[PDB]
């Protein structure tokens, strides 16, 4: 149990944790707010 | 805090985890993937073992029952899967963040106490008050405890909360069964019970 | 017992408790080095204090502006108005005045009781006190600056402060002051709320 | 406007370079079935063309003779949302990031071994310095004033 974990913390796991959370929120962000060339809110 | 060696298992002639030794209440030996090995997680998973069949039995009520009297000619709740859907005295967001600071504050004290236990509890207004409970996950106290079944001697306090996870693991399962049920039924828990019970040969999963 | 934020964590040791208002409060650990503590207190005072009296100058004037009494524009329109100067001239004054007394509290921020006397007249100096409690002319009614009396001010300081961002960011998304927004909520909070008002 | 350009609201080139986009997208709509998944499909995609067009006309982007929105960054009021604040906004990110990794790496550089948390990252300590970098403007000009952000003599 604790060497799993130990396992999921190695680079390439948490790399791939981390971008994949990141990739879907971007998508999400751009998702909701496509195109935008601008910051609009002023 | 009482160990039992030869405590009846969950598998039968199967030799249970050096890490389960029949001291927790509801033990069976039960953890064929090791979730719980380390002392930490066990402790941690056994907390959530009860906060979860906690809301399961308040959950397998608030189904069970109303969608049982209801039926009858008694009272007029709806679906509890379209329950969400409907509208109240104020709008579900409201209710929702209203719930998310009240029931925050409240696990909130109790994060501290798991994290911390003996630091939580006194009253930060009216310290006279207090929480008598020892053990993490059983408070006590006035609030939690009124009725006093719950300070006791060992074995019974034992037998108590061997019940307690036990019907928490039949309602998780069985509030589990309820949504899965209405799922693959179009109608309400009950009326997979009649209908199982008018036709148990017949009228089971392989209906559809 | 000092207090705590948070009743499970830990205080950090660099917060000793020495200080009003200490509950042991800092995740981020920007105060861990004494020298930001130090440089933190004081702004955390004069943060405190100025939005204690911009909370107050935005509030009570509209609020009897709403009751009858007065008749005072509100606090994000009061600019917009007309006035016996003009408002860079205003702004000119300002920055001066400030030029002077602000870099004066900062020299004895950076060197403690190098500037308690008058540069002109020689005498009627400020007596020894500490830093962000200068003593003197602005004690006039001579109180007691201890304990609960500065826990008080840094209090009433946090509240105005977060009371600030409160008046300015409802104002943004609902249009009209902290007293109406009050009044709208009052009349039915089950229905006017934050909630409602996106 | 500014370098010839005029703004994307009065450009006939922005306006026909949507018109054409919007026929073309009829023009693949028409081989298909009102009641089609790839008509509801298609159908959003002009709706979502028809809404980008109409934000980059709103907001007041400058159009050259092409018809496409041209940035200027040399930073005239009329135009920070095109460089100036989402540039500002990706700084405070990236300081965000450089910080809380230099956090971590000086929380570790006193371990037995220090290369040891740097393949296997301690995520309970990288939990508890995520959200340093939130003040990391303000964490990061103290150390730049108590000469302890740059290491002495290198
Ligand atoms: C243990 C708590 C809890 C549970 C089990 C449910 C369950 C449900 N809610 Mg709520 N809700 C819960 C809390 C709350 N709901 C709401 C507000 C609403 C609304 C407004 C609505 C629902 C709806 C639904 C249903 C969505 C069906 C689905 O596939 O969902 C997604 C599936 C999952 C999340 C998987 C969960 C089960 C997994 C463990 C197996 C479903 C039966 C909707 C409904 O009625 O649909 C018919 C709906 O419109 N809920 C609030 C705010 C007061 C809650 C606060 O705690
Ligand atoms: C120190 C804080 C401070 C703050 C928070 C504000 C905030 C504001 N001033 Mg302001 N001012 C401040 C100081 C000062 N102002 C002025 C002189 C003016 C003028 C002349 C005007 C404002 C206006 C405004 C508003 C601009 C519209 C807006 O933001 O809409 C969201 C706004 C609420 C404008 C206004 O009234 O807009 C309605 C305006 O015309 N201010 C002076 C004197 C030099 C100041 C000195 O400190
Ligand atoms: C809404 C309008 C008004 C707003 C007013 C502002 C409110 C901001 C509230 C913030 C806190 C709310 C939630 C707290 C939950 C408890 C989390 C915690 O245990 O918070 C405290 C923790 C730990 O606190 C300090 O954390 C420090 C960081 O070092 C540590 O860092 C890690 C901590 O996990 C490791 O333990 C590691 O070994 C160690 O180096 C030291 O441990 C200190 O001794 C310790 O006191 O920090 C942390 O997670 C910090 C997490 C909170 C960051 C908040 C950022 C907000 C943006
Ligand atoms: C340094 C090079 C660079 C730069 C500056 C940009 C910049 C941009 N790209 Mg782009 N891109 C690039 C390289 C680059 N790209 C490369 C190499 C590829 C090929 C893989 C792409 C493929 C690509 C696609 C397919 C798209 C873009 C889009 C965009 C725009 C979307 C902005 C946005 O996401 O909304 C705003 C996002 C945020 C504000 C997120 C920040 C907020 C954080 C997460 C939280 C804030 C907390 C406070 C933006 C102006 C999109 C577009 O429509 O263009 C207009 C789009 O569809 N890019
Ligand atoms: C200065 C900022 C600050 C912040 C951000 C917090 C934040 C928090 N406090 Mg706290 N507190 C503070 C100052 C602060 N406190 C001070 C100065 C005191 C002394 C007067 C206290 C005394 C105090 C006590 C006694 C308790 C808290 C508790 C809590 C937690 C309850 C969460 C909740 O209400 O549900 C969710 C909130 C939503 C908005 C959703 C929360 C994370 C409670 C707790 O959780 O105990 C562990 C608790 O019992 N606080
Ligand atoms: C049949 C399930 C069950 C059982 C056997 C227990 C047993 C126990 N609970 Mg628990 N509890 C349960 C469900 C259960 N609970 C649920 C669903 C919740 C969420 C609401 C809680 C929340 C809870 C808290 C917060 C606390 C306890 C405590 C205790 C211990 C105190 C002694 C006692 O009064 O026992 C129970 C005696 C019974 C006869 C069982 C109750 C049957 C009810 C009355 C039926 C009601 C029907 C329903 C309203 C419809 C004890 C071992 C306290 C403790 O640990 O003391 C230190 C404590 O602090 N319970
Ligand atoms: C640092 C806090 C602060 C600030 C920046 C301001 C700023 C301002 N106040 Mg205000 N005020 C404050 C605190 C503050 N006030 C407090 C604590 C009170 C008592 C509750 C008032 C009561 C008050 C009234 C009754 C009025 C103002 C007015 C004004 C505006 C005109 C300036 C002026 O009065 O002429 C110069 C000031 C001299 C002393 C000379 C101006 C924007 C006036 C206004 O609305 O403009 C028409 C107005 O009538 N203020
Ligand atoms: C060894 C190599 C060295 C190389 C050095 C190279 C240097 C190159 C230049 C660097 C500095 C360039 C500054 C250019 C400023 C242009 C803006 C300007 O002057 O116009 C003046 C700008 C004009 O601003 C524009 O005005 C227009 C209407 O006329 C519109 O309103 C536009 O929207 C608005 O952007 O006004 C300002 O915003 C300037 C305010 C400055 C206030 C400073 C106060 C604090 C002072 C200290
Ligand atoms: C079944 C369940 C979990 C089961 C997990 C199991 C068996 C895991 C088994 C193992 O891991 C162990 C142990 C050991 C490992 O080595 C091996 C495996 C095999 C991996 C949880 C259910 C959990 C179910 C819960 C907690 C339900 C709570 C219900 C609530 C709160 C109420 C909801 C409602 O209120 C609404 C929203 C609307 C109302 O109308 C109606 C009501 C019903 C009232
Ligand atoms: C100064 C201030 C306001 C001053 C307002 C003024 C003068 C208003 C003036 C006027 O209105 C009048 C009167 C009349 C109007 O006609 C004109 C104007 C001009 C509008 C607000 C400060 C406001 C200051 C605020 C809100 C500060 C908040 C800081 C917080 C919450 C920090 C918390 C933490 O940093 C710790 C402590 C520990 C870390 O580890 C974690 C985190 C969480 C980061
Ligand atoms: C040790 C196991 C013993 C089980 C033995 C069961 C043997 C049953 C007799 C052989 C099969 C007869 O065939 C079956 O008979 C059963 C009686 O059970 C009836 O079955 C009926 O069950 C329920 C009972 O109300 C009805 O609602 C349903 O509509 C129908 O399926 C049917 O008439 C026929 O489908």
């Amino acid at each position: 149990m604790r060497d799993l974990k130990t396992y999921l913390s190695v680079a390439p796991v948490a790399s791939t944790l981390w971008f994949a959370a990141l990739a879907g929120l971007l998508i999400e962000i751009n998702r909701f707010f496509p195109d935008a060339l601008t910051f609009p809110f002023f | 805090t009482v160990a039992e060696p030869d405590r009846p298992l969950w598998f039968p002639g199967s030799t249970p985890p050096p890490w389960l030794d029949g001291s927790l209440p509801g033990d069976f030996g039960f953890d064929p993937l090791g979730l719980g090995s380390d002392p930490e997680s066990l402790r941690w998973n056994v907390q959530a073992e009860l906060v979860h069949s906690r809301w399961a039995m308040l959950g397998a009520a608030g189904i069970f029952i109303p969608e049982f009297l209801t039926k009858l000619g008694i009272l007029n709740t709806p679906s509890w899967y379209t329950a969400g859907e409907q509208e109240y005295f104020t709008d579900t967001t409201t209710l929702f963040i209203v719930e998310l600071v009240f029931i925050g504050w409240a696990e909130g004290r109790r994060w501290a106490d798991i994290l911390n236990p003996g630091c939580v509890n006194t009253d930060p207004i009216f310290p006279n008050n207090k929480l008598t409970g020892t053990d993490v996950g059983y408070p006590g106290g006035l609030w939690f405890d009124p009725l006093g079944w719950g300070s006791a001697s060992p074995q019974k306090l034992k037998e108590l909360r061997t019940k307690e996870i036990k019907n928490g693991r039949l309602a998780m399962l069985a509030v589990m069964g309820a949504w899965f049920q209405h799922i693959y039924t179009g109608t309400g828990p009950i009326d997979n019970l009649f209908a199982h019970l008018a036709d148990p040969g017949h009228a089971t999963i392989f209906a559809a | 017992k000092k207090g705590e934020w948070l009743p499970g964590l830990a205080s950090p040791g660099y917060l000793t408790g020495s200080l009003p208002g200490d509950n042991g409060f800092d995740p981020l650990g920007l105060a861990e080095d004494p020298e930001n503590l130090k440089w933190f207190v004081q702004a955390e005072l004069v943060n405190g204090r100025w939005a204690m009296l911009g909370v107050a100058g935005m509030l009570l004037p509209e609020v009897f502006t709403s009751i009858g009494i007065i008749n005072v524009p509100k606090w994000y329109d009061a600019g917009k108005e007309e006035y016996f100067a003009s408002s860079s001239t205003l702004f000119v004054i300002e920055f001066i005045l400030f030029h002077y007394v602000e870099i004066r509290r900062w020299q004895d921020i950076k060197n403690p009781g190098s500037v308690n006397q008058d540069p002109i007249f020689k005498q009627y100096s400020l007596p020894a006190g500490e830093v962000g409690y200068p003593g003197g002319i602005f004690n006039p009614l001579n109180f007691a600056p201890t304990l609960e009396a500065k826990e008080k001010e840094i209090a009433n300081g946090r509240l105005a402060m977060l009371a600030f961002l409160g008046f300015i960011i409802q104002h943004n998304v609902t249009g009209k002051g902290p007293f109406d927004n009050l009044l709208q909520h009052i009349s039915d909070p089950w229905h006017n709320t934050i909630v409602q008002t996106l | 406007d500014i370098a010839g350009l005029t703004p994307c609201k009065d450009s006939k080139q922005f306006a026909k370079r949507e018109k054409q986009s919007i026929k073309k997208l009829e023009s693949s709509l028409k081989l298909y079935a009102p009641d089609s998944a790839p008509a509801l499909a298609i159908n959003a995609t002009i709706e979502k063309t028809k809404r980008r067009f109409d934000n980059y006309g709103k907001q007041g982007l400058l159009c050259g003779a092409d018809g496409l929105p041209h940035l200027i960054v040399s930073g005239d009021q009329r135009h920070w949302g095109e460089f100036i604040t989402p540039g500002i906004l990706f700084l405070y990110i990236a300081g965000w990031i450089g910080w809380v990794g230099r956090s971590y790496l000086i929380a570790i550089r006193d371990d037995k071994k220090p290369t040891q948390k740097e393949i296997i990252i301690d995520v309970p300590l990288a939990t508890g310095l995520v959200f340093r970098g939130f003040s990391w403007p303000i964490a990061a000009y103290r150390e730049l004033l108590n000469g302890e952000l740059v290491a002495k003599d290198v």
